[PDB]
């Protein structure tokens, strides 16, 4: 028996995997093209994607991209509150 | 060696500022504190190669414009005597010594000794890095190089180190007169925007501490003194304003200068009187 249930965001950014190696970005030079790569979800490079920041500039030569895969992360905590009877 | 605070800050800031704003990890323990909105802002903005936007720096009234979206202002402030020596006297040298300078080095093979060499005379050497020269090792200088010798050393034929030594220039010994200076120097932040002067003020105050550990500060620069003020409207003539928020840094070093000794005793003589 679930009673409440209340959904929240914590986190909302972009991660981009390649294709080929399967790694994820975690530096680039300043053309913007990849100095680096990374098998690790928290220390890939990340865009903010929150409500605010929609429609960036500083990964247009990144997204274009073919051989990279935009992947969208988000971050969720759920409360579910119950009750059991006697 | 009168000591221009305003040229040093200059001389340190602009590079590793460029360090700082390069990598992001180091922006995030910085703006550890803030609000993700700003954070992230400032970070879209500067942080990054690839940051199309730029800080600059420079000094008051300059005839050109300044980067009014981000920029570190500095001018000299006020200076004031506060200790003195006997006869005005800091120091005395057998030797014309400049800056000191670290150098790193690779041990050659030498036939008795191993020996590395640096890009200018040794002049007094400070420390090499975690050696303890024993006495059998006969450490000693010679032009531009520092040796020591091979025995129970071989190992080390490949030995990469740092060295620390001081610029020799003459063998004119002589003394240094001076006195210390408390001097006080202004640094502030400019923007259109009060969020960017905040994360402005902080990157400011993180290189600061890193200035601590420079040889520069350590040597010479001693007892920082910070002084925060209120952020105010710089200017209100204009479509918007102008916030900043003025920071004041003091610092105690010595005005030296060098005089040289002509009077060597060499001959000494011996004689009884007539009587």
């Amino acid at each position: 028996s679930i009673e409440k249930k209340e959904e929240v965001i914590a986190h909302n950014e972009v991660v981009f995997r390649s294709l080929t190696q399967g790694l994820y970005v975690k530096e680039v030079d300043i053309y913007s093209d990849v100095v680096s790569y990374t098998k690790d979800v928290d220390e890939a490079l990340a865009m903010p994607n929150t409500i605010n920041f929609k429609n960036s500039r500083k990964y247009k030569k990144l997204i274009m991209n073919l051989d990279l895969e935009p992947l969208n992360k988000i971050q969720k905590v759920i409360y579910e509150t119950h009750l059991e009877g006697l | 060696a009168i000591t221009s605070v305003d040229s040093y800050l200059l001389s340190e800031i602009k590079p590793r500022l460029n360090t700082v704003l390069e990598n992001c990890y180091i922006i995030d323990e910085v703006l550890k504190d803030f609000d993700y909105q700003t954070r992230e802002s400032f970070k879209e903005a500067f942080c990054g190669k690839n940051a199309q936007h730029e800080v600059t720096v420079g000094f008051n009234f300059p005839k050109f414009k300044n980067n009014y979206e981000a920029h570190y202002l500095i001018q000299l402030g006020q200076g004031q005597e506060t200790k003195n020596s006997l006869g005005s006297i800091q120091s005395s040298y057998f030797e014309a010594t400049g800056d000191t300078l670290v150098e790193s080095s690779t041990a050659i093979r030498e036939d008795d000794k191993l020996v590395f060499t640096v890009s200018k005379p040794i002049g007094e050497l400070i420390k090499v890095e975690d050696i303890e020269f024993a006495k059998y090792d006969n450490l000693q200088v010679e032009g531009n190089k520092v040796s020591f010798k091979y025995q129970t050393n071989e190992d080390y034929e490949n030995y990469n180190a740092n060295i620390i030594f001081t610029e020799k220039k003459n063998d004119s010994k002589g003394l240094v007169k001076g006195f210390t200076v408390e001097e006080q120097v202004t640094v502030v932040g400019l923007s259109f925007n009060v969020d960017v002067a905040r994360c402005l003020d902080a990157v400011l105050k993180m290189i600061l501490i890193s200035m601590r550990d420079s040889i520069e500060e350590q040597q010479t620069f001693q007892l920082q003194n910070l002084s925060f003020g209120d952020i105010a409207p710089i200017i209100e003539d204009g479509d918007s304003m102008i916030f900043g928020r003025p920071t004041i840094i003091k610092y105690t070093s010595s005005l030296d200068l060098d005089y040289t000794i002509t009077q060597d005793i060499n001959k000494l003589t011996f004689k009884e009187r007539k009587d």
